[PDB]
Protein backbone atom coordinates (compact mmCIF):
# COMPACT_ATOMS: atom_id res chain seq x y z
CA UNK A 1 0.00 0.00 0.00
CA UNK A 2 2.62 2.22 1.07
CA UNK A 3 3.74 1.49 -2.93
CA UNK A 4 0.67 1.07 -4.39
CA UNK A 5 0.17 4.84 -3.58
CA UNK A 6 3.57 5.70 -3.95
CA UNK A 7 3.06 4.99 -8.27
CA UNK A 8 -0.04 6.77 -8.00
CA UNK A 9 1.72 9.87 -6.22
CA UNK A 10 4.70 9.78 -9.10
CA UNK A 11 2.16 8.71 -11.85
CA UNK A 12 0.02 12.05 -10.65
CA UNK A 13 3.55 14.50 -11.32
CA UNK A 14 3.45 12.91 -14.16
CA UNK A 15 0.41 13.83 -15.55
CA UNK A 16 0.82 17.20 -14.07
CA UNK A 17 3.95 17.85 -16.19
CA UNK A 18 1.65 16.60 -19.32
CA UNK A 19 -0.52 19.52 -18.70
CA UNK A 20 2.10 22.12 -18.54
CA UNK A 21 3.42 20.76 -21.82
CA UNK A 22 -0.03 20.98 -23.12
CA UNK A 23 -0.13 23.97 -21.58
CA UNK A 24 3.32 25.60 -23.30
CA UNK A 25 1.82 24.07 -26.28
CA UNK A 26 -1.34 25.87 -26.40
CA UNK A 27 0.63 28.99 -24.79
CA UNK A 28 2.64 28.97 -28.30
CA UNK A 29 -0.28 27.87 -30.48
CA UNK A 30 -2.22 30.91 -29.32
CA UNK A 31 0.58 33.50 -29.91
CA UNK A 32 0.63 32.32 -33.63
CA UNK A 33 -3.10 32.57 -34.16
CA UNK A 34 -2.58 35.92 -32.84
CA UNK A 35 -0.10 36.72 -35.20
CA UNK A 36 -2.41 35.55 -38.03
CA UNK A 37 -5.36 38.06 -37.03
CA UNK A 38 -2.53 41.07 -36.77
CA UNK A 39 -1.50 39.94 -40.01
CA UNK A 40 -4.62 40.12 -41.78
CA UNK A 41 -5.65 43.17 -39.82
CA UNK A 42 -2.24 45.15 -40.31
CA UNK A 43 -0.99 43.72 -43.68
CA UNK A 44 -3.36 42.15 -45.39
CA UNK A 45 -6.30 44.48 -45.39
CA UNK A 46 -5.09 47.61 -45.91
CA UNK A 47 -3.98 46.34 -49.32
CA UNK A 48 -7.22 44.60 -50.44
CA UNK B 1 -13.43 49.61 -44.82
CA UNK B 2 -13.97 45.78 -44.02
CA UNK B 3 -12.82 46.08 -40.88
CA UNK B 4 -11.07 42.87 -38.40
CA UNK B 5 -13.28 42.55 -35.13
CA UNK B 6 -10.41 42.87 -33.44
CA UNK B 7 -11.12 44.09 -29.99
CA UNK B 8 -13.29 40.96 -29.81
CA UNK B 9 -10.47 39.04 -31.02
CA UNK B 10 -7.90 40.44 -28.45
CA UNK B 11 -10.50 40.01 -25.70
CA UNK B 12 -10.77 35.96 -26.43
CA UNK B 13 -7.19 35.59 -26.73
CA UNK B 14 -6.69 37.47 -23.60
CA UNK B 15 -9.52 34.75 -22.51
CA UNK B 16 -7.67 32.13 -23.55
CA UNK B 17 -4.46 33.10 -22.13
CA UNK B 18 -5.85 34.17 -18.59
CA UNK B 19 -6.86 30.65 -18.48
CA UNK B 20 -3.79 28.72 -19.65
CA UNK B 21 -2.58 31.42 -16.52
CA UNK B 22 -5.12 29.64 -13.92
CA UNK B 23 -4.84 25.92 -15.18
CA UNK B 24 -0.86 26.70 -14.18
CA UNK B 25 -1.27 28.13 -10.91
CA UNK B 26 -3.80 24.83 -10.35
CA UNK B 27 -1.17 22.36 -11.09
CA UNK B 28 1.59 24.22 -9.30
CA UNK B 29 -0.94 23.62 -5.97
CA UNK B 30 -1.29 19.95 -7.35
CA UNK B 31 2.66 19.68 -7.21
CA UNK B 32 2.61 21.74 -3.53
CA UNK B 33 0.70 19.30 -2.05
CA UNK B 34 2.25 16.22 -3.48
CA UNK B 35 5.81 17.04 -2.21
CA UNK B 36 4.21 17.42 1.00
CA UNK B 37 2.91 13.68 1.26
CA UNK B 38 6.77 12.05 2.29
CA UNK B 39 9.74 12.15 0.48
CA UNK B 40 11.27 11.36 -3.32
CA UNK C 1 -0.72 6.83 4.60
CA UNK C 2 -4.47 7.99 5.58
CA UNK C 3 -4.01 11.41 5.39
CA UNK C 4 -1.73 11.08 2.99
CA UNK C 5 -4.50 9.23 0.63
CA UNK C 6 -6.38 12.19 1.50
CA UNK C 7 -3.57 14.14 -0.09
CA UNK C 8 -3.31 12.72 -3.37
CA UNK C 9 -6.67 13.21 -3.42
CA UNK C 10 -6.94 16.98 -2.57
CA UNK C 11 -4.01 17.02 -5.63
CA UNK C 12 -5.98 15.36 -8.31
CA UNK C 13 -9.20 17.35 -7.72
CA UNK C 14 -6.19 20.49 -8.39
CA UNK C 15 -4.98 18.48 -11.31
CA UNK C 16 -8.87 18.12 -12.77
CA UNK C 17 -9.60 21.89 -12.52
CA UNK C 18 -6.36 22.69 -14.17
CA UNK C 19 -7.69 20.53 -17.07
CA UNK C 20 -11.52 22.04 -17.62
CA UNK C 21 -9.54 25.09 -17.13
CA UNK C 22 -6.92 24.40 -19.86
CA UNK C 23 -10.20 22.51 -22.09
CA UNK C 24 -12.05 26.30 -22.15
CA UNK C 25 -8.85 27.87 -23.01
CA UNK C 26 -8.92 25.94 -26.22
CA UNK C 27 -12.60 26.07 -26.33
CA UNK C 28 -12.46 29.87 -27.21
CA UNK C 29 -9.23 29.43 -28.85
CA UNK C 30 -11.30 26.99 -31.65
CA UNK C 31 -13.90 29.30 -31.85
CA UNK C 32 -11.67 32.04 -32.72
CA UNK C 33 -9.64 29.77 -35.31
CA UNK C 34 -13.08 29.16 -37.12
CA UNK C 35 -13.50 32.77 -36.94
CA UNK C 36 -10.63 33.70 -39.18
CA UNK C 37 -11.40 31.04 -41.08
CA UNK C 38 -14.69 32.77 -41.75
CA UNK C 39 -13.30 36.18 -42.13
CA UNK C 40 -11.15 35.42 -44.56
CA UNK C 41 -13.57 32.93 -46.82
CA UNK C 42 -16.97 35.20 -46.30
CA UNK C 43 -15.29 38.60 -46.25
CA UNK C 44 -11.82 38.95 -48.02
CA UNK C 45 -11.91 36.35 -50.49
CA UNK C 46 -15.26 37.77 -52.35
CA UNK C 47 -13.41 41.19 -52.08
CA UNK C 48 -9.99 39.79 -53.56
CA UNK C 49 -11.97 38.55 -56.10
CA UNK C 50 -14.59 40.53 -58.32
CA UNK D 1 -7.97 2.41 2.31
CA UNK D 2 -7.47 -0.12 0.07
CA UNK D 3 -10.24 1.14 -2.29
CA UNK D 4 -10.06 4.66 -1.26
CA UNK D 5 -6.25 3.84 -3.33
CA UNK D 6 -8.51 2.09 -5.57
CA UNK D 7 -10.82 4.87 -6.17
CA UNK D 8 -8.10 7.15 -6.92
CA UNK D 9 -6.28 4.88 -9.06
CA UNK D 10 -9.92 4.97 -11.43
CA UNK D 11 -10.06 8.58 -11.43
CA UNK D 12 -6.20 9.39 -11.97
CA UNK D 13 -6.73 7.01 -14.97
CA UNK D 14 -9.93 9.00 -16.51
CA UNK D 15 -8.08 12.24 -15.93
CA UNK D 16 -5.30 10.96 -17.58
CA UNK D 17 -7.60 9.68 -20.76
CA UNK D 18 -9.06 13.33 -20.54
CA UNK D 19 -5.10 14.82 -21.02
CA UNK D 20 -5.11 12.82 -24.17
CA UNK D 21 -8.65 13.77 -25.48
CA UNK D 22 -7.21 17.34 -25.13
CA UNK D 23 -3.53 16.86 -26.54
CA UNK D 24 -5.43 15.04 -29.50
CA UNK D 25 -7.75 18.25 -30.04
CA UNK D 26 -5.06 20.61 -29.41
CA UNK D 27 -3.31 18.35 -32.36
CA UNK D 28 -5.88 18.81 -34.79
CA UNK D 29 -6.41 22.42 -33.94
CA UNK D 30 -2.68 22.91 -35.12
CA UNK D 31 -2.56 21.79 -38.48
CA UNK D 32 -5.67 23.15 -39.15
CA UNK D 33 -3.97 26.76 -37.77
CA UNK D 34 -0.97 25.99 -39.93
CA UNK D 35 -3.31 24.99 -42.79
CA UNK D 36 -4.39 29.26 -42.75
CA UNK D 37 -1.06 29.85 -42.90
CA UNK D 38 -0.22 27.96 -45.80
CA UNK D 39 -3.53 29.09 -47.38
CA UNK D 40 -3.08 32.74 -46.75
CA UNK D 41 0.88 32.55 -47.97
CA UNK D 42 0.19 30.17 -50.80
CA UNK D 43 -2.72 31.31 -52.11
CA UNK D 44 -4.20 34.34 -50.83
CA UNK D 45 -0.91 36.54 -51.20
CA UNK D 46 0.02 35.56 -54.54
CA UNK D 47 -3.00 37.47 -56.11
CA UNK D 48 -3.10 40.66 -53.84
CA UNK E 1 -11.67 32.57 -58.08
CA UNK E 2 -10.38 30.93 -55.17
CA UNK E 3 -12.28 28.87 -53.33
CA UNK E 4 -11.46 28.00 -49.26
CA UNK E 5 -11.68 24.67 -48.05
CA UNK E 6 -14.40 25.19 -46.05
CA UNK E 7 -16.40 21.84 -45.29
CA UNK E 8 -13.39 19.61 -44.65
CA UNK E 9 -12.18 22.54 -42.55
CA UNK E 10 -15.84 22.99 -40.44
CA UNK E 11 -15.57 18.79 -40.09
CA UNK E 12 -12.23 19.20 -38.56
CA UNK E 13 -13.42 22.35 -35.97
CA UNK E 14 -16.19 20.45 -35.34
CA UNK E 15 -13.86 16.59 -34.69
CA UNK E 16 -11.72 19.51 -32.51
CA UNK E 17 -14.75 20.64 -30.18
CA UNK E 18 -15.85 16.76 -29.45
CA UNK E 19 -12.31 15.99 -28.32
CA UNK E 20 -13.00 18.92 -25.97
CA UNK E 21 -16.06 17.88 -24.59
CA UNK E 22 -14.43 14.13 -24.33
CA UNK E 23 -11.84 15.82 -22.14
CA UNK E 24 -13.97 17.48 -19.88
CA UNK E 25 -16.76 14.17 -19.51
CA UNK E 26 -13.27 11.93 -18.54
CA UNK E 27 -12.68 14.83 -15.49
CA UNK E 28 -16.19 14.46 -14.72
CA UNK E 29 -16.03 10.68 -14.29
CA UNK E 30 -12.84 11.24 -12.37
CA UNK E 31 -14.11 14.09 -10.16
CA UNK E 32 -16.84 12.05 -9.54
CA UNK E 33 -15.16 8.55 -7.84
CA UNK E 34 -13.44 11.04 -6.14
CA UNK E 35 -16.06 12.87 -4.57
CA UNK E 36 -17.71 9.17 -3.96
CA UNK F 1 5.03 43.83 -51.45
CA UNK F 2 4.10 41.06 -49.31
CA UNK F 3 6.16 38.40 -47.07
CA UNK F 4 4.73 36.37 -44.56
CA UNK F 5 6.88 35.65 -41.83
CA UNK F 6 6.91 31.94 -42.73
CA UNK F 7 9.94 30.13 -41.12
CA UNK F 8 9.06 31.17 -38.00
CA UNK F 9 5.62 30.33 -38.26
CA UNK F 10 6.51 27.23 -39.55
CA UNK F 11 9.23 26.42 -36.51
CA UNK F 12 6.64 27.41 -33.36
CA UNK F 13 4.07 25.25 -34.96
CA UNK F 14 6.59 22.43 -35.16
CA UNK F 15 7.40 23.40 -31.10
CA UNK F 16 3.99 23.20 -30.34
CA UNK F 17 4.22 19.54 -32.04
CA UNK F 18 6.42 19.02 -29.69
CA UNK F 19 5.08 19.99 -26.82
CA UNK F 20 1.69 17.71 -27.66
CA UNK F 21 4.06 14.53 -27.71
CA UNK F 22 5.97 15.69 -24.83
CA UNK F 23 2.65 15.60 -23.05
CA UNK F 24 1.63 12.05 -24.62
CA UNK F 25 4.93 10.87 -23.18
CA UNK F 26 4.30 12.10 -19.49
CA UNK F 27 0.83 10.57 -19.65
CA UNK F 28 2.47 7.35 -21.18
CA UNK F 29 4.64 7.01 -18.35
CA UNK F 30 1.74 8.00 -15.67
CA UNK F 31 -0.05 5.08 -17.55
CA UNK F 32 2.85 3.01 -16.73
CA UNK F 33 3.13 3.58 -13.09
CA UNK F 34 -0.56 3.16 -12.15
CA UNK F 35 -1.16 -0.25 -14.22
CA UNK F 36 2.13 -2.03 -12.26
Amino acid sequence: LEGEVNKIKSALLSTNKAVVSLSNGVSVLTSKVLDLKNYIDKQLLPIV
Amino acid sequence: PLVFPSDEFDASISQVNEKINQSLAFIRKSDELLHNVNAG
